[PDB]
């Protein structure tokens, strides 16, 4: 019940009943959270 | 690159959660085209690199020409563009995949 | 060379494009000393290094050897690059990179002859001749007898891994060590240091059992020969070949004790009957034992052909002291503490002293072990403070023991438990350094506070029990090697104190 | 001696590397360095930081609301992030960060601290009938 | 082709090998040409036996020695000690002239602080004939030395004259509204192209450009004194700001107009430096030019002065902000058409009155339905009032009764064609505006621009 | 203690010195990262009663794009502030052309002062700060992402860009730490730029209220 209204609009940004703008973009990233998998940077761990 | 992700990731906790699998793409490529690892390549790096660029221009989450969209563009696409300039550069594209 | 194609023209065309390009230095010179000025050996030291990239850098196979077909004497690039310090590094590098190389190799056993040695390398440079591995070889046991224990600990890496790198290079070092080791004064040193190489070699995955059987004149006996070459390749102790040296051992003439006294042999023993978990059948327990007693209590007299005295009255309290402690062994669960005291007179034996401290750290080092341990010190660092208190030959190994349960993270303890048992490790350190082995501790306690991470409370602790147990005076090492820990801004602000710097300060 | 509603102090190294110190080395590597941290029972930020040898930079807490009172209001929205992500990834399970992020923008968006009930949702402008639905439909449509 | 000690060895071995056989002597030639302890003697062997280059390796230690260690000449020049050994590679380097001095002229530059006359006029010399890459010490030097950094900055100043002209020409939909950091552009060059911490050049430079846009220039000059002042603060620029009293604090008040344009405080400001300023030929001549030549300083204080005028119709108090307005206009009326003493007649109050008591009234009518006479004294008066009341009446029957007003001040009285424009973008009144202008060749074209 | 209190006093001044250069004020370098032996030397290392007293520790800064616009930082020898000692502040202000203050009290000040400060608001702007809330920099710490505030030109084309109205933005309130620390009042943007682990970077808009 508090979040029920909050919505993607198709500006991508993030919005309640209220028309006001919780996110700019979803996961502030725009991405839809069933298609994104575990991946590794190869460049944060190694040495110089 | 490397710098900003030491900015974001002040531990040295590599695994993130992006979109496109980009190791098991690789792998997917070099299957289907039966790319055999033994032999020298046909693929030039600075194709890579410009392949790489425009890739990069052709991901947009944030539309518009505006230094404000630009910057949110920039931002919103920031760890997937280091990962794909981390896993498609040049060097490994010659020796590892 | 630019004379010579000037020489040897004087097409045409060709031969004025590269006069006019010779004719095309000196302002090195000035910039040289410009920065001589403005700086001397830096500069120089610079030029010769881009010099050398500039040589190494290209190729170098056959072309040595090309102007070496005339068998190249010409002292003229031999003597100028001979002695410089630099060029040679750069043959070394050269060889390295470009190994079975006829000139290469030549200049290898030039710089040899000279005796200007002191690089290791040694996959190509090292071991490629007799005569610049002899000298090498010569150079380095020279430098491991001079330096002492001290320098045992720091080059045994290096040294072992270089006369490791191949079996003809341990064969010609285990030969010069079998020479040398026959010596009438000295001769133990070179069997240490030969033990070390074996034990190396040893835990390389290189098997040389065969050598050290072999070399040591312990091929008298064969059937004795092969049992104990079958028990050192195995690893592990057999039946057959106990029964064998136990009933060749109780005959009526002894053979030597040189084959029984191998340390490989002794220290697989401790490996096969201190064990915890180790079922030594009955059948052959009491074979075992005699065949420690008699390789560690007879006592021998040899005049240089033969023996005419052996002893054997040690050898029962040395086996009933082995019995007891094996049945201690065996015993596991308390029933420790209510006859200790009788486990601390069969301490008194170095042999057994050993066989304790090696049961104490495979006791120790299980994990779980202090989370299950309920009283403030466990009784096996008290253990070790006998033996330490009894031996001082075993203070290397207590040392070394102590050192693994210190750097040992206890995760299972709480952060206080850790805290606590930190503080009773480096108590018993503190002993060990109370009993004469003063300077290995402090230089562990030195390693520990700068490139080491651990708790500046727990070196505050260990600065403080040895201030209220060591008075005037101190020597010159132990004075240079403790100073700098109490004067490090973490410990000296916090923690008498005053009467040792101002001792120090007086007379150092 | 000592801060008020402070009642106990522990201290502890971390074990896992969520609270150790991490660092990059001279060559660019990681590494943990296991440092000294407090835990107390009870709770004053504003004490606490100013101290002596206290870091204030990673010194944190579990309440919400001091933390909304003494570090703003994006610092409590990463603060209710991480308590959530702990209270959520205790027992090894993992929820993607959209949820998180979205329920503490949710609930950070208006300036205040919006609490999940009928005092921060139904104190909001979003109509009468959505509010009415939620509780206290009587109340909310008598004062509509 | 560089002559000293090089160049002379290098002649003796062409005279030397001028033929008459001597094949020994050329070998002799290049084994005396290797440069200290002989073992380059011992390396080259190594080298001939596949193809031998010497100038492969002559070139590489030259490139080596000079790039790696540059760097170590700039940390010797980066305070006796290093000026000395600066002004000792700076001797030595010297007879390299013809000689490729790109490193040598870099370490002369690093340790500049000691000019050095003697052969800094010499160096003058040669880097005028040759075009050197001295740009920080040779233009300091040239601004010190005489004028020829007085004949560079001439030509950046008609430079910016011209481009100004050409953007006055170039019409588009504000008078440019750009505040002094959004216009880092065609100053910010020329600033870099300044001494840096040179006051006596600086001011040298600003002195003879604001010379020439007074006696022999537009109103277009004199507002990139106020540009290179804005730069100088932003820059960091302490020495030169610190070298006008009062020139600093006249920048700062220029800036908050241009930034804001209504500000009590800015102007109580500039009424306090006013005050208590020094006599008119030093600090008071200046302030006037630089208050005459800034045209955008000028669309500001217009602006201000119709917030101004409209606050004190709304208040109904006409007869100190006003008259503050009205003392700047005066002050930056103009001060280069005769050079005199500093002096300040304007504030004509009976006039002043005259025409706020118009603006006024068309206020009063604009507002209650939602003249000539007025406009009359305007063209036969003050041209100061008259462009702000034509920008007040650029910028429902109120307007059409002031439009009749704005025709007849149209056809009664150079800066107009802006203050035309700003009105045409601001704002049925179509066909007036069309009117107004085509009742009158910048202004024809932004006329045909607009329509 | 009293070295104490002047180290506390040093940490103050110390966070003045970054909360004036933050909000765009002139403070010098060496003003900016002074350490405590500086301190004393310059001020006096014995606040109890010798020479570093509060009123010697009043900062006079100016802003970088205009002079004119100045900030003091007063800070009263009581520990709770009354009536007569904003009156004197006020007073001083008012024989100068600045409009800006900060008040950093001991204790809390009365709520007679509170709301006299809140009633010349639109003509001076005096902002109180407990001595507490400035012996650290909140903006240090890590919970607190970067905080920048937006010009008005900047608003107008934030709002024009993503075509929403003022009120539809995330709002921050006036009593927000941050806010009080960056000094910013009702209908004022403060963009917040803090690192994301889905997209790297994330900027986000708040608006006063």
């Amino acid at each position: 019940k508090s979040m029920e209204s909050v919505m993607v609009k198709y500006d991508a940004t993030v919005r309640n009943s209220i028309n006001q703008v919780v996110q700019l973009r979803y996961g502030e990233d725009g991405l839809a959270g069933e298609s994104v998998e575990f991946q590794n940077l190869a460049t944060l761990k190694p040495s110089n | 690159d490397r710098e900003v992700l030491r900015v974001i990731f002040p531990t040295g906790d590599s695994k993130v959660v992006l979109p496109c699998n980009l190791l098991r793409m690789i792998w997917n490529a070099q299957k289907i085209f039966h790319i055999n690892p033994r032999l020298p390549s046909d693929l030039h790096p600075i194709k890579v690199v410009e392949g790489v660029k425009e890739l990069s221009k052709k991901l947009v989450i944030v539309n518009g020409d505006d230094p404000l969209s630009r910057q949110a563009q920039e931002n919103a696409t920031l760890l997937f563009n280091i990962h794909l300039r981390s896993t498609l550069c040049s060097r490994r594209m010659a020796e590892e995949f | 060379x630019x004379x010579x194609x000037x020489x040897x023209x004087x097409x045409x065309x060709x031969x004025x494009x590269x006069x006019x390009x010779x004719x095309x230095a000196q302002t090195v010179n000035l910039l040289a000393e410009w920065l001589i000025q403005t700086g001397p050996v830096q500069v120089q030291e610079t030029v010769e290094n881009h010099l050398k990239s500039l040589l190494i850098k290209h190729f170098d196979p056959r072309k040595a050897d090309s102007i070496f077909t005339e068998e190249g004497e010409t002292p003229a690039w031999l003597e100028q690059m001979i002695a410089h310090t630099t060029w040679r590094d750069l043959f070394y590098k050269l060889a390295e990179a470009h190994p079975d190389c006829l000139m290469l190799n030549f200049t290898v056993k030039l710089i040899s002859d000279a005796g200007y040695q002191g690089e290791i390398t040694s996959v190509s440079t090292a071991c490629q001749q007799l005569e610049v591995f002899s000298r090498v070889l010569r150079t380095s046991l020279a430098t491991i007898l001079d330096g002492g224990e001290e320098n045992l600990e720091k080059n045994l890496p290096e040294f072992a891994k270089m006369v490791c790198h191949g079996e003809h290079t341990y064969l010609f070092a285990q030969a010069m060590m079998s020479v040398l080791a026959q010596e009438e004064q000295g001769g133990s040193a070179v069997r240490r240091i030969a033990q070390e190489v074996q034990r190396f070699a040893q835990e390389k995955g290189h098997d040389a059992s065969q050598i050290t059987l072999a070399l040591g004149t312990a091929a008298s006996y064969p059937r004795a020969c092969q049992a104990l070459g079958a028990m050192l390749s195995k690893g592990a102790l057999n039946p057959a070949d106990i029964t064998v040296l136990f009933k060749m051992f109780t005959s009526m003439d002894p053979p030597p004790v040189e084959l029984i006294r191998v340390p490989a042999f002794l220290d697989l023993f401790m490996q096969s009957l201190f064990k915890p978990g180790a079922r030594i059948n009955q059948d052959h327990k009491h074979k075992y034992i005699h065949i420690l007693a008699y390789a560690a209590s007879v006592v021998e007299t040899w005049k240089k052909n033969k023996r005419v005295s052996i002893n054997k009255d040690e050898l029962k309290s040395t086996s009933k002291a082995v019995e007891t402690v094996h049945n201690l062994c065996c015993n596991e669960n308390s029933e420790l503490v209510a006859e200790l005291s009788t486990l601390y007179q069969c301490i008194r034996f170095p042999v057994v002293a050993m066989g304790v401290l090696k049961w104490v750290d495979w006791t120790v080092s299980e994990p779980r072990y202090f989370q299950l341990q309920t009283d403030h010190t466990p009784v096996h660092l008290a253990l070790l403070d006998e033996i330490s208190t009894c031996h001082q030959l075993l203070h290397p190994q207590v040392l070394q023991l102590l050192v693994k349960l210190f750097e040992t993270e206890h995760s299972q303890l709480d952060v206080m438990e850790q805290l606590e048992l930190k503080k009773t490790l480096l108590d018993r350190m503190v002993h060990l350094l109370s009993r004469g082995y003063v300077l290995p501790v402090v230089s562990y306690i030195r390693k520990c506070l700068e490139k080491l991470d651990t708790d500046i409370s727990l070196i505050r602790y260990f600065v403080t029990e040895v201030l209220d147990v060591i008075a005037p005076p101190y020597t010159s090492d132990f004075v240079q090697l403790f100073l700098p820990i109490l004067e490090n801004d973490s410990i000296a602000g916090t923690i008498p104190v005053t009467e040792f710097i101002a001792h120090c300060k007086s007379n150092f | 001696q000592g801060i008020e509603q402070i009642s106990k102090v522990y201290m502890h190294l971390p074990q896992t590397d969520n609270k150790k110190k991490i660092i990059i080395t001279e060559d660019g590597e990681f590494k943990a360095l296991q440092e000294w941290i407090l835990e107390t029972d009870g709770v004053s930020l504003m004490r606490v930081l100013s101290e002596k040898d206290v870091d204030p930079v990673r010194t944190t807490s579990n309440d919400i609301v001091e933390i909304f009172t003494v570090l703003g209001i994006e610092a409590v929205r990463k603060a209710l992030e991480r308590e959530l992500y702990h209270v959520i990834s205790f027992d090894g399970s993992y929820v993607n960060y959209r949820h998180l992020a979205l329920l503490c923008d949710t609930m950070t968006c208006r300036g205040h601290l919006m609490a999940i009930t009928r005092h921060g949702v139904n104190r909001q402008d979003t109509g009468p009938l959505m509010k009415c639905s939620f509780e206290e439909t009587v109340d909310v449509l008598m004062e509509a | 082709x560089x002559x000293x000690x090089x160049x002379x060895x290098x002649x003796x071995x062409x005279x030397x090998x001028x033929x008459x056989x001597x094949x020994x002597x050329x070998x002799x030639x290049x084994x005396x040409x290797g440069v200290l302890l002989p073992s380059l003697q011992s390396a080259l062997p190594f080298l001939d036996l596949h193809g031998t280059p010497r100038l492969e390796f002559h070139q590489s230690v030259f490139d080596e020695l000079r790039d790696k260690l540059l760097e170590r000449v700039s940390a010797i020049a980066s305070a006796e000690e290093r000026y000395k050994k600066l002004e000792d590679l700076l001797e030595k380097s010297f007879s390299l002239v013809k000689m490729p001095s790109l490193q040598p002229v870099v370490m002369c530059v690093m340790k500049h602080l000691p000019k050095v006359p003697e052969k800094k006029l010499k160096l003058v010399m040669a880097d005028k004939e040759l075009y050197r890459a001295c740009a920080v010490e040779v233009k300091r030097q040239i601004w010190q030395d005489n004028q020829a950094l007085f004949g560079d900055e001439v030509s950046p100043l008609l430079k910016q004259y011209i481009l100004e002209k050409e953007s006055a020409l170039f019409s588009t939909e504000f008078f440019s509204p750009s505040p002094k950091t959004r216009r880092q552009g065609e100053v910010v060059q020329r600033l870099t192209r300044m001494v840096g911490k040179n006051v006596k050049l600086y001011d040298m430079v600003l002195q003879f450009l604001r010379t020439l846009f007074l006696r022999t220039r537009n109103v277009h000059y004199c507002t990139l004194r106020a540009e290179l002042l804005m730069s100088l603060h932003d820059l960091d620029v302490g020495e030169i700001c610190t070298v006008d009293p009062c020139h600093k604090f006249t920048w700062c008040l220029d800036a908050c107009i241009r930034e804001r344009f209504v500000d009590s405080k800015r102007a109580r400001e500039l009424q306090g430096f006013l005050d208590g300023v020094k006599k008119g030929q030093e600090q008071v001549l200046g302030d006037l030019s630089m208050i005459l030549c800034d045209p955008f300083a000028i669309n500001t204080l217009a602006l201000s002065t119709v917030r101004h005028l409209q606050e004190l119709v709304g208040q109904e108090t006409l007869p100190l902000l006003l008259l503050l307005r009205l003392l700047a206009l005066g002050q930056g009326a103009w001060d280069m058409i005769d050079s005199q003493v500093f002096k300040e007649p304007k504030m004509e109050v009976e006039l002043i009155t005259r025409f706020l008591p118009m603006l006024m009234s068309f206020l009063v009518d604009d507002y209650t339905f939602n003249p000539e006479s007025f406009t009359k004294f305007l063209q036969e008066q003050r041209m100061a009032c008259e462009v702000g009341l034509y920008y007040v009446l650029h910028i429902k029957n109120a307007l059409l009764r002031l439009l009749p007003g704005l025709v007849e001040t149209f056809g009664d009285l150079g800066d107009i064609f802006l203050h035309l424009l700003t009105g045409n973008l601001a704002l049925l009144e179509d066909f007036c505006s069309s009117l107004f202008d085509g009742f009158f060749r910048k202004e024809n074209v932004h006329r045909h621009a607009l329509r | 203690d009293d070295e104490e209190e002047t180290y506390r006093l040093w940490k103050i001044r110390k966070t003045i010195m970054q909360l004036c250069h933050d909000r765009g004020y002139l403070v010098t370098q060496d003003e900016l990262d002074q350490t405590l032996e500086e301190f004393k030397a310059q001020f006096g290392d014995k606040p109890s009663e010798g020479r570093p007293r509060r009123t010697d520790l009043t900062v006079l800064v100016a802003h970088n794009d205009d002079p004119t616009d100045q900030m003091f930082v007063f800070f009263p020898e009581e520990p709770k502030v009354g009536i007569k000692t904003i009156k004197v502040y006020c007073q001083r202000m008012q024989e100068e052309n600045i409009t800006r203050a900060l008040i950093v009290v001991q204790q809390g000040m009365t709520p007679s002062a509170k709301q006299s400060l809140v009633d010349m608001a639109p003509k001076y702007i005096l902002e109180q700060f407990l001595q507490q809330e400035l012996l650290i920099n909140i903006t240090e710490h890590e919970l607190v992402p970067e905080h920048v505030v937006m010009t008005k030109e900047e608003v107008t084309e934030l709002l024009a860009r993503y075509k929403l109205r003022e009120n539809q933005l995330p709002r921050i309130q006036a009593g927000d730490p941050v806010a009080r620390y960056f000094g910013i009042k009702r209908g004022q943007v403060v963009k917040i730029i803090r690192p994301s682990e889905t997209a790297g970077r994330y900027i986000t808009y708040r608006l006063v209220q």
